[PDB]
């Protein structure tokens, strides 16, 4: 069918001036029995830009790639890309790729993230706007800003009863200051909004549960 | 120098077909292969689509896109084309053409700028902006967080600013999310409570696809 | 060597079309290259010609439009090609009226360089096309039902006379008619089908039965007799054929009586329509007006020539003359001479210019053969065969199969047509058209040596230098026998002055196969090895049949061109087993010289018996190697380190510079002081001089730097003054599996090494 | 130097009117000694006084040109059987026919002329075919007579006939032609040239002949229209594989072409087909005799540096015409007189002196014993 890639870990927490190590493994051997070259390629993509070719054969760099990137990755079934000293420019995602046989496949990717001291989220909760109720619609938005790391879970609760439907969550994203944010809506119609008396949102992180409420 | 350009983003109804283009320059076109690959959003990775040799017009396709894609080469204009047949809402993603390395093997030595494809039946609708009045409990703190809700707009993008762009710190514009067929978005800013409501706080939302600019002042 | 065996393209197996012969074609005005294949008629595919292209790493085929469409059995398809168009010839069967033999010639169509109709030709009724002065440019049948009356009113003598009459009539009609059968019915009171059409096939049985029938007597129910003849005979259940004519002969005495049916309605009935009615009157008592009018009603509309009163034994002249047939003289029998009926014109073909073509007539004049030089635009041809001065010469040249294969030879400023006669005498021959004036005839110039070897079944002129003048002529003997049917090919050198043929070599296949059939298919494949000299391919379809697994069999041998001529041994041998599984009779048709992969390099097609294959042609790379020493010479008693710079270059223009060597890697080694018992110098690193593997960069130049150290031990002063020899040997390490691009290959005829000399300073006054 | 020879045993023997009273080989033990450049010889006897089995397959062309030559073929067949039966007790005889392939240029395809190829309808005819195995090999004589006499003449279009198809089918179809593991003879009769591989192209046949039996349950080569004629080499190889000696009895007109073909087929003979058919019968008796008998002296591995040879004679004044290995077995056996062997050896070099061997005959559970001694030195 096709060759499978196990590019892991999904992401690395790294600091400027430290070593790195990705690990891409293939379900089959890539060592071409004649040229004795392992057929695997490495790519680098930064947000909002097309990827770039880093290392075409298992250990050969492309012209213009800084020497701090090393292909290593022998054996033919397991490969490792090592970055010597991370730099701000190097923050991005890296994909491994088969080259020996069709169909060609990728590894999924591995993203880098700068490390930072923890930061508890700054949580605020807002009610539906007055103009929104005039249109017979209602919605509750909870903002969660400047928290680290970027893994969190939220549980909305009206009158103390959790709600598991009609909920959307904006994509958490990273900032230039190395923090994270997030938001969550609560779709409701004006009639349903009046059926209850109190609202609240809950946030989970490494610490104690934080909550905000309206009424 | 080798570089590739494309027609840019396109918006099409479900069931239609899109003929993307990848103009090539700086090399002999009837020589080098052209490879296509799509990076589906939401962290689905990438998957190789197909191949075409402009000299002989021959192609090879991944089975997953056997009947979906159809590559062709126009040696006169040095432009490569891919046709997506019977598009669906799922096909929405960003697609890339490529150019193989002359020596050795590297399928994508060079890439084009990028082209995003969106399949939707929604009409061009303007966003509805709703102020987010802070709760009564938030007025006793040194820091107050405001925001607005940009709900129900199509197509993207919609830019949000505060105080005609004078405000430039603490503003967070979250990525949009879809509802039914109309997109949504939110933004939040933070200012000293000593400056609010004592000083005007507002935001401007622009929708070029509809030529609509909306100003909304936050009120307690 | 040059052909990429690792990446073949094959027509789908078992699907349409079932390939028989394949050839590459290109339109000079558009540079498109197609692959034309020919298939036998089948329910799936009516067409005899298909054009195929390379799409999605397969060969997809679409039929060509305006080619003749064969009907029924497969009888032969021939497709040749030149830069003036494509010619397709089909063999057809025709039957002329009242002819007991068939005609078998060809209907052809000439197409332009871009596959549009230009000409059609039918080669029946050849007499109206032939122009003996045309300048040759050299630079069911019939069924007869009888209704015998023995129904009283008939004495034994008259009955016996009637039996003799009918028997003589049957015998006479069988002699003068071949496809004329009979049935009989005696209708005295009862109706009794004495014998039927199926029994008519055994003439002797029916004749004996005619004499063996006995009178039934009783009453004359003649109309009932007719109705019975129509309800039992002429009906396809009993053996009658719908197509055949229908006659009747009614031996009535005229004493009709007690007839259950009405005569008038029966006689004119729609069923009776379409059948002749001959009436013979029996007895002297047929002189009444009523009986006469009855006869007149019974007999055909023109009563005269159908109605009769006595058994005159030549009264049936009309059918005896109308039904006469003609028989073409056949084995052991006399008949009309075989001149052009089975000529099979178009058995072999060749395109000369925009109008004229050359055709083979293997079956002309009792399989003597010949060729037709046909002018398509004027629709006039000239027949050309071997001259016969007396009956002995004519009968000696029969069954030679001249025109089995036809070809053309380009001399300095003239042309020469040649033909093959594989059965000539009994070993084969090749003829040449020796125009002497008004008359031009084929005269034999080459002869085979073994019986049944079929010498001259294949012809293949080769113009090695591509200057417009043929330099060799390959003639095949596919069935040559040493232990089985090995085959054998003969290479002939055409003198530049006289045009004579002189044997140069005898090519034979790989030893160990007694069933090769080497030489069954041959073709000049244009220039594959980028050397501007034509290369040739021979086919051995039976190589490996049955032995071992036997899944695939066949071979193709690639011979290269040299200024001298053809090589001595094949530069490549392509075995069907290594190509793909299930290939049968691989190598019974080949073509080349046209690019189909997209590079600038000509490719090749080898057609098996049911599939076609296409192989790319790899780029041939020529490496120039140079090195610079430092110091330029070896000082006397030197002890320092020698610096070496080694640079290779691609002196071959067969590839664009900015592709290097693709995925092929350069592997080179160094040998220091070659030929000396003890080496004066040595390498500073075994890695850097043994198995050194490098990747060619972008461009046509690669370079390296190495160091050499003095060798350990006491000085070997014995041969210091002789120049020191350093040798470099190199190869290419080409990847394994199928590749998108055809990887380069070193040239097979350039030594893959070079030797550079480093002088040693002399002790004389002048060091160098 | 010089060699020596001796007989080292005596054996009582007897003879009978027929082979059932055979007493097998001569005294078992014999001895020979050899030195370089000096051969030696011995004598052996076998007590058998009758012939050995035979299988004759008769194969007539039935084209219309053979109508006049049919009586010659019938007389020849009777002569065949009668001459053979007076030298052996175990003769088997068979029968088959052929005309040509049933496609246009070789056979007229009109339905009327395909049912009755003969020129006139009063003639007795038979539809065309490629090969027809009629009578399997059998020890009955009157059966062969009746079957041969019943045959009728077919027709054709062109002079060359398809007898090669018949020969190859007879060679390949062993399990149903009835061949035995015995001296095999195929007598081929014709009066015209033969079609060969490469001729089927005219008729649209493009599939080469394969080495497979394609006969039907009723015995016709029905698939002939789908395979091409075999080549001369194919027939030669098949006959060599099957151990069949072909004897071509052909008309004077066609004698040259067949004489030229026989040179390719190793053990074949060619004789003219005339009223005085004793010429072909002589070829057949010579082919029967030339192939050796069950009486055999097959040798074991000789010591390296020693050679063996034979010279067989049915009687004192009668001997075979073979040379070297051709005389390793008896030949020209006749009734009431027993066969004999002369065995000679020559020495070139030497190896360990003590060596012994045995010469075995077929049909009995006994074999001779021979002792050998050789050396490279002088006296
Ligand atoms: C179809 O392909 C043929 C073969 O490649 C092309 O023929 C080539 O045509 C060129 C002109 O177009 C001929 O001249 C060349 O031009 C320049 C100088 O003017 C220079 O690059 C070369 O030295 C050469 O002289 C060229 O000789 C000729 N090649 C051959 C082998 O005949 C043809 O043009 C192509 N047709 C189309 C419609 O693309
Ligand atoms: C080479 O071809 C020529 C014709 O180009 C052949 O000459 C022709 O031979 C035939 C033989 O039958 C002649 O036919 C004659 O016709 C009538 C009617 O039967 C009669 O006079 C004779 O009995 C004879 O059959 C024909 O006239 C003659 N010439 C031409 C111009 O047709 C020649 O036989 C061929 N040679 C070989 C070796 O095949
Ligand atoms: C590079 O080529 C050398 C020879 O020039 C290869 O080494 C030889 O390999 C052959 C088999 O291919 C052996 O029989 C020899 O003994 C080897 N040594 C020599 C000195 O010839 C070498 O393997 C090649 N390199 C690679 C990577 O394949
Ligand atoms: C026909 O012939 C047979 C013999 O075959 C004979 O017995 C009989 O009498 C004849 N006549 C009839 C009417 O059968
Ligand atoms: C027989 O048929 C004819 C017409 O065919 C009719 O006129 C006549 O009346 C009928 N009867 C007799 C007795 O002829
Ligand atoms: C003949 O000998 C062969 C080979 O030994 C053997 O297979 C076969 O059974 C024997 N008998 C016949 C009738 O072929
Ligand atoms: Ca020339
Ligand atoms: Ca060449
Ligand atoms: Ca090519
Ligand atoms: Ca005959
Ligand atoms: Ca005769
Ligand atoms: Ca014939």
């Amino acid at each position: 069918a096709a060759i499978t890639f196990n590019l892991a870990p999904e992401s690395l927490v790294v600091t400027a001036g430290s070593k790195v190590t990705f690990s891409c493994k293939a379900s089959q051997d890539f060592l071409n029995s004649a040229t004795k070259r392992n057929y695997l390629t490495w790519y680098q993509q930064r947000d909002g830009k097309p990827p770039k070719l880093l290392i075409y054969w298992a250990s050969a760099r492309l012209s213009g790639v800084p020497a701090r990137f090393t292909g290593s990755g022998g054996g033919g079934t397991e490969f490792t890309l090592t970055i010597s000293s991370v730099k701000a420019a190097d923050i991005g995602t890296y994909y491994c790729r088969q080259l020996r046989s069709r169909p060609l496949t990728f590894g999924g990717g591995t993203k880098l993230t700068v490390k930072q001291p923890k930061s508890s989220p700054s949580v605020t909760l807002f009610p539906p706007s007055s103009e929104e109720l005039e249109t017979n619609k209602a919605t509750l938005v909870c903002t969660i800003t400047d928290f680290y790391p970027g893994v969190v879970t939220v549980d909305w609760k009206v009158d103390g009863t959790p709600v598991t439907q009609g909920m959307e969550t904006t994509q958490p994203s990273k900032q230039s200051n190395n923090k994270y944010m997030a938001s969550s809506y609560l779709t409701l119609t004006a009639r349903a909004w009046e059926r209850h008396s109190s609202y609240s949102c809950q946030v989970t992180h490494e610490g104690h549960t934080v909550e905000k409420s309206l009424s | 120098m080798v570089q590739l350009q494309r027609a840019g983003p396109t918006i099409v109804k479900p069931g239609s077909a899109v003929k993307l283009s990848c103009k090539a320059t700086g090399f002999a076109y009837e020589d080098y292969y052209i490879f296509w690959v799509r990076q589906r959003e939401g962290g689905n990775g990438q998957k190789w689509i197909g191949r075409i040799h402009p000299g002989s017009g021959e192609t090879k396709y991944n089975d997953k896109f056997k009947g979906k894609a159809t590559l062709t080469a126009d040696t006169e204009a040095s432009s490569a084309y891919m046709r997506l047949t019977s598009l669906t809402s799922e096909d929405t993603a960003v697609w890339y053409c490529g150019w193989e390395r002359s020596v050795g093997r590297a399928t994508f030595a060079y890439w084009g700028q990028g082209t995003s494809v969106t399949v939707s039946s929604a009409k061009t609708t303007p966003p509805s902006v709703y102020p987010l009045a802070p709760g009564s409990a938030a007025q006793t703190n040194s820091m107050v967080t405001l925001g607005c809700l940009v709900k129900g707009y199509f197509p993207e993008p919609v830019t949000v600013t505060w105080n005609s762009g004078s405000l430039s710190s603490g503003v967070h514009t979250f990525p949009a999310v879809l509802q039914s067929d109309l997109y949504t978005l939110s933004s939040s800013v933070t200012v000293p409570s000593s400056t609010w409501p004592s000083e005007t706080v507002t935001c401007n939302v622009a929708h070029p696809a509809s030529s609509t600019k909306v100003d909304k002042k936050i009120v307690p | 060597f040059n052909v990429d065996v690792a990446r073949p393209w094959l027509t789908p197996k078992g699907g349409a079309p079932f390939v028989l012969s394949s050839l590459l074609h290109q339109d000079p005005s558009t540079n498109q290259t197609w692959l034309l294949v020919t298939s036998p008629r089948t329910k799936r595919t009516p067409g005899p010609l298909h054009r195929c292209s390379l799409v999605q790493d397969e060969i997809l085929c679409h039929p060509v439009e305006h080619v003749p469409i064969p009907k029924g059995r497969h009888r032969g398809v021939t497709v040749v090609r030149s830069h003036h168009g494509v010619l397709i010839c089909i063999q057809v069967l025709v039957r002329r009226p009242h002819s007991l033999s068939s005609e078998l010639t060809g209907t052809c169509s000439l197409l332009g360089p871009d596959l549009r109709p230009q000409a059609q030709a039918n080669f029946f009724d050849l007499e109206n096309l032939l122009d003996p002065d045309a300048r040759v440019d050299t630079g069911a049948g019939t069924e007869i039902a009888i209704i015998l009356d023995g129904s009283g009113s008939i004495d034994p003598p008259d009955f016996q006379r009637a039996k003799d009459f009918i028997s003589n009539m049957m015998r006479n009609f069988y002699e003068k008619c071949f496809e004329c059968n009979f049935a009989l019915v005696q209708y005295g009171g009862v109706i009794q089908t004495e014998f039927d059409l199926r029994d008519s096939q055994d003439v002797m049985a029916s004749l004996a039965r005619v004499q063996n029938i006995t009178q039934v007597g009783s009453v004359t129910k003649t109309a009932s007799a007719m109705q019975h003849v129509l309800d039992s005979i002429f009906t396809s259940s009993h053996g009658s054929r719908r197509k055949a004519s229908k006659v009747m002969v009614v031996l009535t005495d005229g004493g009709i009586f007690e007839d259950p049916l009405n005569l008038t309605t029966v006689i004119n009935s729609p069923k009776m329509q379409g059948v002749e009615r001959f009436a013979i009157g029996v007895g002297e008592e047929f002189k009444s007006a009523r009986t006469a009018r009855e006869l007149n009603l019974i007999a055909s509309d023109p009563d005269e020539t159908h109605a009769f009163k006595v058994t005159n034994y030549m009264a049936l002249d009309g059918l005896l003359s109308k039904l006469r047939y003609n028989i073409i003289s056949m084995e052991g029998t006399v008949g009309d001479a075989l001149h052009y009926q089975l000529a099979q014109i178009g058995f072999s073909a060749q395109i000369l210019d925009e109008r004229q073509v050359l055709l083979g007539a293997v079956g002309a004049f009792d399989w003597s053969g010949g060729a037709l030089l046909y002018d398509t635009r004027s629709r006039r041809g000239r027949f050309l065969n071997q001259t016969a001065a007396a009956a002995a010469d004519a009968e000696a040249a029969q069954y030679s199969y001249l025109g089995y294969a036809v070809a053309v030879l380009h001399k300095t400023c003239s042309l020469s047509y040649i033909a093959g006669a594989p059965r000539y005498k009994h070993h084969g021959a090749v003829f040449e058209l020796q125009k002497e004036g008004r008359e031009a005839s084929f005269l034999p110039v080459l002869e085979g040596e073994q019986m049944g070897s079929y010498f001259g079944s294949e012809l293949c002129p080769v113009d090695i230098d591509m200057d417009g003048s043929t330099d060799f002529l390959l003639v095949a003997a596919p069935f040559y026998h040493v232990h089985g049917e090995e085959g054998r090919v003969y290479v002939y050198r055409l003198s530049e002055q006289d045009g004579s043929f002189s044997l140069a070599r005898i090519l034979s296949g790989h030893p160990g196969f007694t069933n090769a059939r080497f030489g069954f298919a041959m073709a000049a494949m244009g220039d594959l090895s980028q050397d501007k000299l034509t290369d040739v391919a021979i086919g051995a379809p039976l190589e490996g049949f049955g032995a071992d697994d036997g899944a695939s069999f066949g071979s193709v041998y690639i011979y290269n061109g040299h200024w001298d001529g053809l090589s001595a041994s094949p530069s490549q041998r392509i075995r069907a087993s290594t190509v793909a599984p299930g290939l049968q009779y691989f190598g019974m048709s080949m073509a080349g010289g046209f690019d189909i992969s997209g590079d600038g390099l000509a490719d090749i097609t080898v057609g098996t018996l049911g599939q076609a294959v296409v192989f790319r042609s790899r780029p041939v790379v020529r490496l120039k190697v140079s090195m610079a020493f430092t110091p330029s010479a070896l000082p006397i008693g030197f002890n320092g380190v020698v610096n070496v710079r080694l640079c290779f270059e691609i002196s071959s223009v067969t590839t664009a510079s900015e592709s290097g060597l693709r995925e092929a890697l350069l592997n080179f080694t160094l040998d220091v002081d070659v030929g000396k018992q003890r080496r004066r110098l040595q390498c500073s690193d075994v890695r850097s001089c043994l198995g050194c593997l490098r990747e060619w960069s972008s461009g046509s130049q690669l370079c390296e730097d190495l160091l050499l150290m003095p060798t350990e031990g006491e000085l070997c002063e014995e041969d210091c003054f002789s120049n020191a020899s350093v040798k470099v040997s190199y190869q290419l390490q080409t990847p394994e599996g199928q590749t998108d691009h055809p990887q380069p290959i070193l040239d097979r005829y350039t030594e893959p090494f070079a030797i550079f000399q480093l002088p040693y300073e002399k002790a004389c006054k002048n060091k160098l | 130097p010089r060699g020596q020879q001796e007989v080292l045993q005596d054996q009582p023997l007897s003879q009978g009117a027929r082979g059932e009273g055979a007493t097998q080989l001569a005294p078992q033990r014999v001895r020979v000694t050899l030195r370089p450049g000096e051969p030696q010889q011995l004598q052996v006897r076998f007590l058998r006084a009758e012939g050995y089995p035979v299988d004759l397959y008769y194969l007539m062309d039935l084209s219309y040109s053979m109508k006049d030559d049919l009586e010659r073929v019938r007389q020849l067949g009777h002569a065949l059987l009668v001459r053979l039966q007076e030298v052996t007790h175990s003769v088997r005889i068979g029968f088959g026919s052929f005309v040509d392939k049933t496609v246009l240029p070789f056979v007229s395809t009109v339905p009327s002329k395909l049912r009755h190829p003969c020129p006139t309808r009063l003639e007795r005819c038979q539809s065309p075919f490629s090969f027809h195995h009629v009578l399997s090999l059998t020890g009955d004589a009157q059966a062969f007579e009746r079957e041969v006499g019943r045959q009728s003449v077919s027709g054709n279009l062109d002079s060359p006939e398809g007898g090669f198809d018949a020969i190859l089918q007879a060679a390949l179809c062993q399990e149903q032609i009835g061949w035995r593991n015995v001296s095999r003879l195929l007598v081929f009769t014709s009066d015209d040239t033969f079609h060969t591989a490469g001729d089927g192209k005219l008729g649209g046949i493009f599939m080469p002949s394969d080495g497979h039996c394609h006969l039907d349950s009723n015995g016709l080569y029905s698939r002939s229209t789908e395979f091409d004629y075999p080549s001369v080499g194919q027939v030669a190889q098949a006959l060599s594989a099957a151990n069949i000696q072909p004897i071509f009895a052909v008309t004077s007109a066609a004698l040259p072409v067949y004489q030229e073909l026989s040179k390719l087929i190793p053990k074949s003979a060619v004789g003219e087909l005339s009223e005085d058919s004793s010429n072909v019968v002589q070829l057949i008796m010579d082919a029967y005799n030339s192939l050796s008998s069950t009486v055999t002296l097959e040798h074991s591995s000789l010591p390296p540096g020693v050679h063996i040879s034979y010279e067989s004679q049915c009687e004192g004044p009668e001997k075979r015409e073979g040379k070297a290995e051709d005389r390793g077995q008896c030949n020209h056996v006749r009734i009431n007189q027993t066969v004999t062997f002369w065995v000679s050896l020559q020495a070139t070099h030497c190896l360990p002196e003590p060596h012994l061997l045995r010469l075995r005959a077929l049909g009995f559970s006994e074999e001779l014993i021979v002792e050998l001694h050789t050396l490279c030195d002088c006296n």
